[PDB]
């Protein structure tokens, strides 16, 4: 049941910043980051195969990894993905890690193999989830608007995506030859070993047994265990099958995207007061939220800003009304009026203050 | 979003390999001579002196393009449509007609034709870009002329096409000493960058309070201009003047008047009706508006009407059942400066 | 080098354009129209049958 | 596909609002992951019809089995990875007279609200060579010697029981309409309802205004179609299609809506 | 459910013109309906491997039987309405010694160019008690008394042979493209070729300008696509689909188009 | 031919238009049958004669 990884090998790579001051050759080396979700989850291309045994079983508590031409087995609870904290791991399959993780400028992975060592390595990754709606926040709220967004689903056998798996080229190991005072002792360790020498007699060819090669040193020669019986995928950190283009293979990359609906927090409803012709408004923010306003006349006169602290601002309402929105909630309309005091039908002149209320700055000009 | 597929580098040991023109969008190849890569056991090939590295790279479409994408549309002219509620014969009827002037809809034998819009104003320009909910007026670069790192750096005609146009300024650099990897230069994404310096959408900046929704894209409640409406009312709805009650010697007293948005005018009209029946009360002066359509007259009783006006001293004539009544009112300014409804 | 030219809208008529870049031999480009398509706005008002 | 639930003919007058009832406790889902992926396996003990079943041991998906009696600890055992291949078998380390009775292996899906059970009769004898497990026609019978272990096999290889992906995301309600004259397969889709909240209306805007579903549809499992201002263009054969593809529920209900008949009409089913 | 005809991979160089071969003599048809509903029945008589066969009787669909021997006229009879129920049995009024041999019943449809035949060996005895009908393993053998009538049954009730609408009107050839990495069924429609001659192309102008089939494609039964100025968007899995829904012909050819190997290409299969 | 379509062939960039004349043979209202189009002021929807 979903076993297409039957002939791949969880290859070992070169990780370019393994911590502790310097890079290393490591099995854990991540290669490709996926961050195309809006909501803020991460999909990771790693150099391993997780949940599959050496006999290609559905043992979903172990993991395969290469070390020194050995596919060995460790266990699934040792993984730690981190940027600034332990990220919440969600989906583990093969070369594929799905996790959710807070704000951070890096990304590292690390875990304990079968020889109790936490191999860790990192990359720089400027991870920042984008804002949703109009709000910067912390946690998933009680109640909010339901906006469209995108996330990765945990299905496995999804087609319409491909990578090409193939034959590994070679692996040079200088842990084989020993100098017998001019000779070398090429071992084979039950494999197929290529040698190449600056040494007469046996200079070229392919050996299958242990050899003793006369009158020429270790560094005078070459030793490389030539695998043929399994598959690695084309990594940009691995040398090619060094003759031509890639041998054809087929691995679909699982956990595809989908639309989804996600909750965004509502605003806190602010407190308003009404002055002569214009409005005043104190806002109650708790996480940084933007606020915008326009009018509905000919021009928009559009203004906006983000706010973090509680502010009291004034806004001039014209005769064509005003519109202000704040948070995810409903846009507040407002409309002016024929004021609290003017000057009614009175024995003095007592119209002109009234004749400011309708039409300020004009029609006193015809007076 | 684009995806830069960089395959395994072709390491040509002690000889010089040459890459040929293999047609792919933004196809990049560079052969670096004198490279000395270090592997597990030292240099990967024994023949050390003349090694060269063939670096190959190409850009292709991401799978996310099927879900996450922005579309550039050309908007030219809009077909207007309106929903009208009519209190016809004491009942609320809803009609839905195209506000273009050539869509007659007959409901309960009453033919409705909303005319053409007096103003042809539209808040949308010729070029629109849509990302699911928000739409933007943006002068996107033409197809096949995109610039690197900006909106339109990667362009395809449809989400399922196979050929695509790309301008990402990908130039391959010489790899570092010993480490086997494929370095490549700067490659920012214009689509992923546009999502940050996007600015306010048209939903917030459009004048006249237009509310815009999508799926399909539409502008709702743009308060611009006026609209002509023609009603071909059938003849069964009408009643002759003689069949309607005759009312006479009507007088009006206004105990309270406030020129405001709310029900600020109250008028008590004393009348004498000849018989029982319905009547259409109507103000003949447009500066004052009555918010009641039908009144039941009985005889020597009184009716109460609510009116709204902007004039402080409203001297106006009201025609009820073809009979004229003069009403003289004086109205005071209200207490509140801001109402939330126009 | 960007060359801007204007040709009349006549199909089946070959037009010659002279590209004169300083320091290079002049180049003549031959232009031939095949078809000019005008796709109008399709908004179905109604059907009759 | 789908399975026919119930037929009715609906005759209503012009100007009224039709409400085509389509409710099912099996299409309920909520806009929160209210432990839908949580299943429970449990073994129960009874002693005939005149005894009370007792929950012995249960186990949540992605969890460890919990036994209720301290005496039975380390004695009644399940495979800790039971949910990988669906082998819910129970091994009794050492049996006594108090274990005699009918054991039921019960699988339960808290989201699908399905229960499945099998029975085994346990009787404790003294001779180990008479100890056997056989099928009496409807249940397994275990004869076990005192102090011997008893492995009662309970294997269910259905995909819902093994640790596959098991969250569908695409529970869906379809409202379909069959107009007069249109052949099958070419019926127009009226409404799409996804469990996630998405709704899709089809047709010109003048038609979309008249077709609606209640806003808490998946919250109550009520997807009843309300069409206001019944017109003759509302007549036809409507079908509500409930599809829960992963759990294998595929049902449809058929409503014959005709608007040509006053208040004298008799109801069907 | 389409039967594969032949499968190949085609690799050609960029800048060249692709020719995607799709040929079939069984798809030949012309604009006219010139005797499309024409079938023929014919009975043949043979006498072992070392004698020459003679056509005895033939008959066109909706027509009357033609006899070649004047003595056998009004003696060898088929049902004049044989084509309505597929009862092509032959009644011979009176048998003689010269009639011994193997008779073959042949049905042929000129539009699908199908032929189907079965043999029955007739042997004429003198004693009626030796008369039997048996199946020797691959053909019926009829033993008939001299002068008796013989009903040689030939019944084929397949829809192509019975008298029913029997008018095609919609054979279609499809050219499909499955893009690299893109899975099947959501493949872009490239070309529709209708038996009437009409073709339907889909897509932007960059694709439509390069895809064509010769105008007498179905006339010659050669549907090879010639694509000028090969672009990378042409690479992929092409499928030519011949669909004759009525005659039960549903065939496709599949092409893996790769761009490599200018003159060094191995032509697959 | 709108002035909004750059096409690159053999590294040569071709951009064509926009058309100097905005004239069109179609009026605002047209009626189309099987293969024929007519310039006709058809009656509006719900007001037929
Ligand atoms: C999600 O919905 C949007 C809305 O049209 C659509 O474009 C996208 O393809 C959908 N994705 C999936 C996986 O259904
Ligand atoms: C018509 O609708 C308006 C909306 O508020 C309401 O005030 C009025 O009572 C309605 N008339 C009838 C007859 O229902
Ligand atoms: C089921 O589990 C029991 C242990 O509880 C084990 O002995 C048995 O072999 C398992 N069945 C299969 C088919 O593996
Ligand atoms: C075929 O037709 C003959 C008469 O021509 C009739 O006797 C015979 O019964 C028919 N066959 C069947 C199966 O009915
Ligand atoms: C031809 O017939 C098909 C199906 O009957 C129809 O969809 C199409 O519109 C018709 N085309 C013309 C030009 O009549």
């Amino acid at each position: 049941n979903f076993n297409v990884y039957k002939a791949t090998r969880p290859y070992l790579a070169h990780c370019p910043d393994c911590g502790e001051g310097h890079s290393c050759h490591s099995p854990i080396a991540l290669e490709r980051i996926r961050n195309e979700a809006t909501d803020g989850t991460l999909k990771i291309q790693v150099s391993l195969q997780i949940g599959i045994k050496t006999d290609d079983s559905h043992d979903w508590t172990k993991l395969r990894y290469m070390d020194s031409h050995t596919p060995a087995d460790a266990e699934r609870a040792g993984l730690l993905v981190r940027t600034s904290a332990p990220c919440t791991i969600t989906g583990t399959m093969g070369h594929f890690i799905l996790a959710r993780c807070p704000k951070g400028e890096t990304l590292t992975v690390g875990f304990t193999d079968s020889r109790k060592i936490s191999h860790t390595c990192t990359h720089p990754f400027h991870h920042e989830p984008p804002v949703i709606g109009r709000e910067r926040f912390h946690s998933r709220p009680q109640h909010g608007k339901e906006l469209p967004c995108s996330t990765y689903v945990q299905s496995t056998a999804a087609t319409a995506e491909e990578i090409e798996v193939h034959m590994p080229p070679d692996t040079p190991d200088r842990t084989l030859m020993t100098q017998q005072s001019g000779n070398v002792k090429i071992t084979v360790n039950g494999q197929t070993v290529r040698y190449k020498c600056n040494c007469g007699g046996s200079n070229e060819g392919l050996t299958t047994t242990d050899k003793v090669i006369n009158n020429c040193k270790i560094d005078q020669c070459h030793a490389a265990v030539t695998n043929h019986k399994n598959w690695q995928y084309n990594s940009p950190l691995v040398p090619r099958n060094a003759e031509l283009g890639d041998r054809k293979g087929k691995i679909h990359i699982p956990f595809p995207l989908a639309n989804v609906t996600c909750r965004v927090p509502k605003a806190r409803n602010p407190t308003v007061t009404y002055g002569k012709n214009q409005v005043t408004m104190l806002l109650y923010p708790d996480h940084p939220t933007l606020l915008s306003y326009r009018n509905m006349g000919q021009e928009p006169n559009y203004h906006e800003e983000w706010v973090t602290h509680k502010k009291e601002v004034t806004l001039t309402v014209p005769t064509e009304g005003l519109e202000v929105t704040w948070g995810n909630n409903e846009p507040y309309k407002y409309w002016p009026q024929m004021s609290t005091n003017g000057t009614a039908h009175g024995h003095p002149h007592e119209i002109i203050l009234y004749y400011y209320e309708l039409y300020p700055t004009m029609t006193v000009v015809i007076v | 979003e684009y995806k830069t597929v960089i395959p395994s580098p072709y390491v040509k040991c002690c000889g010089t390999a040459e890459c040929k023109d293999k047609s792919l969008p933004d196809y990049s190849c560079k052969v670096f001579t004198g490279v000395y890569p270090f592997m597990w056991g030292g240099a990967y090939c024994f023949c050390d002196a003349e090694n060269t590295q063939l670096s190959e790279a190409h850009v292709e479409k991401s799978e996310s393009c099927k879900t996450e994408f922005a579309s550039a549309y050309r908007a030219h002219t809009a077909s207007a449509s309106a929903k009208l509620r009519v209190l016809y014969q004491g009942n609320n009827i809803t009609v839905a007609a195209y506000a273009n002037g050539d869509h007659a809809v007959t409901v309960k034998d009453a033919k409705f034709v909303v005319g053409p819009m007096s103003s042809a104003w539209t808040p949308f320009d010729n070029k629109i870009v849509v990302y699911k909910g928000d739409v933007y007026n943006m002068d996107y670069p033409p197809f096949g002329a995109g610039r690197p790192g900006q909106f339109g750096d990667i362009q395809s005609r449809t989400p399922e096409s196979k050929d695509v146009y790309a301008n990402t300024q990908l130039v391959l650099q010489r790899p570092a000493a010993g480490t086997v990897h494929v370095p490549y230069s700067q490659a920012p994404s214009g689509f992923k960058y546009w999502l940050k310096e996007r600015g306010a959408s048209l939903q917030h900046t459009a004048p006249f309070g237009c509310q815009i929704a999508t799926n399909p894209v539409r502008a709702v409640n743009c308060a611009v201009g006026n609209i002509p409406i023609s009603i071909d009312i059938p003849d069964a709805a009408f009643t002759r003047v003689v069949d309607a009650p005759s009312v006479t010697d009507m007088s009006c007293e206004v105990p309270a008047c406030t020129h405001s948005s709310d029900f600020g005018g109250v008028a008590i009209i004393k009348y004498t009706a000849s018989k029982k029946g319905k009547c259409a009360v109507h103000s003949m002066t447009n500066a004052v508006t009555i918010r009641e359509a039908d009144v039941e007259v009985e005889g020597n009783s009184q009716l109460q009407i609510s009116f709204s006006t902007a004039l402080a001293s409203a001297e106006f004539r009201v025609q009820v059942c073809s009979t004229q009544v003069h009403c003289a009112a004086a109205c005071h300014p209200p207490k509140d400066h801001i109402v939330n409804y126009p | 080098y960007e060359h801007v030219t204007v040709i009349p809208n006549t199909v089946g008529v070959p037009y010659k354009t002279l590209v004169n870049r300083p320091g290079y031999s002049p180049m003549v480009l031959e232009m031939e129209l095949q078809s000019v398509t005008l796709e109008p706005t399709l908004s179905l008002d109604y059907i009759t049958c | 596909s789908s399975s026919l639930v119930s037929e009715s003919v609906v005759s209503l007058a012009a100007g009224t609002q039709a409400v085509l009832r389509c409710q099912s406790p099996r299409m309920v889902w909520t806009q929160d992951r209210l432990h839908d992926r949580q299943r429970v396996v449990h073994w129960d003990l009874s002693g005939g019809p005149g005894s009370q079943r007792r929950r012995l041991v249960d186990m949540y998906s992605a969890g460890e089995q919990r036994v209720y009696e301290p005496r039975d600890r380390d004695r009644l055992l399940l495979s800790p990875s039971a949910f990988h291949d669906g082998n819910f078998s129970l091994l009794i380390r050492a049996v006594d007279r108090g274990d005699e009775g009918v054991y039921t292996c019960n699988l339960h899906h808290h989201y699908c609200h399905l229960d499945e059970s099998l029975a085994v009769r346990l009787e404790v004898t003294e001779d180990p060579l008479l100890s056997r497990a056989y099928w009496d026609g409807e249940k397994e019978v275990l004869v076990v010697a005192h102090g011997a272990p008893a492995l009662m096999t309970c294997i269910n290889r259905a995909h819902v029981w093994t640790d596959r992906h098991l969250e569908e995301a695409q529970q869906v309600v379809h409202w379909d309409r069959q107009l007069p004259g249109v052949s099958h397969d070419r019926a127009d889709r009226l409404l799409d309802l996804y469990a996630s909240g998405e709704r899709r209306a089809y047709g010109p805007p003048f038609l979309r205004d008249r077709v609606s579903v209640n806003t808490n549809a998946f919250a109550r499992g009520d997807f009843s179609l309300r069409i206001d201002e019944l017109e003759r263009a509302d007549e036809g054969i409507y079908s509500c299609h409930l599809h829960h593809h992963y759990c294998g529920l595929h049902e449809r209900r058929v409503f014959h809506l005709q608007v040509t008949e006053p208040a004298f009409e008799p109801p069907s089913a």
